[PDB]
């Protein structure tokens, strides 16, 4: 359908668009949502996914952007694919 | 036939008296029970189903100033548009991810579904912990 195949074929502001809508629960169900939170983290590799979005660690600043300017470093930092040309 | 948690029914209960810490219990036990502040909110309403129920329940936490406190935006939008709050790391388990409202009695053996006392707010891996397995 039409879904993404990894981070690696979004640009970050789409990236930081589907974080926004998952951070606002700009849906009508749930089990959208669960279905969209699923799709964040098997794209990105990041083992945690879920957890990063619904229970803050003390020292990050929890908002879309930053949750996305957290996943820019991640990234970067471990030597991954990072976004696509931005 | 579908079980009867799919049908309308009235909403019964006292409820217990809570602290703002009591999502992190629903892995312990049996699962934290309903709070009295909740369930003040319920008692006697006509419910069409368990879900319209579960609805309910998961607003009167946002609109309750203790209960939704520990809770940040994300999860605060979700429980004030009557959606279940997600679990920790080491509580959603794959598919699992919501807090899920279960039972002390077993269904078929008389339990009491639309009843405040006998339900439970669990994480996935209690949920699934209990019903072993599924």
């Amino acid at each position: 359908m039409e879904l993404k195949h990894s981070i690696s074929d979004y640009t970050e502001a789409e990236f930081l668009q589907l974080v926004t809508t998952i951070c606002n629960a700009d849906t009508s169900s749930e089990e959208e949502l669960v279905k969209l939170v699923t799709h964040f983290e098997e794209m990105t590799e990041h083992p945690s996914g879920s957890d990063l979005i619904y229970y803050p660690k003390e020292g990050d600043d929890d908002s879309p952007s930053g949750i996305v300017n957290t996943v820019k470093q991640w990234r970067a930092a471990n030597g991954k694919s990072g976004f696509k040309q931005g | 036939m579908e079980s009867k948690r799919n049908k309308p029914g009235k909403a019964t209960g006292k409820g217990k008296p809570v602290g703002d810490k009591w999502l992190d219990d629903a892995g312990k036990d049996s699962g934290a029970p309903i709070p009295d502040r909740i369930a003040d909110k319920l008692r006697d309403k006509e419910f069409k189903s368990f879900d319209d129920f579960r609805k309910a329940v998961w607003e009167e936490v946002s609109k309750d100033p203790e209960l939704s406190k520990n809770l940040n935006p994300s999860n605060k939008s979700s429980v004030s548009k009557g959606y279940s709050p997600f679990t920790p790391k080491n509580q959603q388990v794959g598919g699992r991810k919501v807090y899920e409202l279960h039972h002390d009695k077993p269904i078929s053996q008389g339990g009491e579904v639309y009843d405040m006392d006998n339900i439970r707010v669990t994480t996935p891996k209690r949920h699934i912990d209990i019903h072993r397995g599924k």
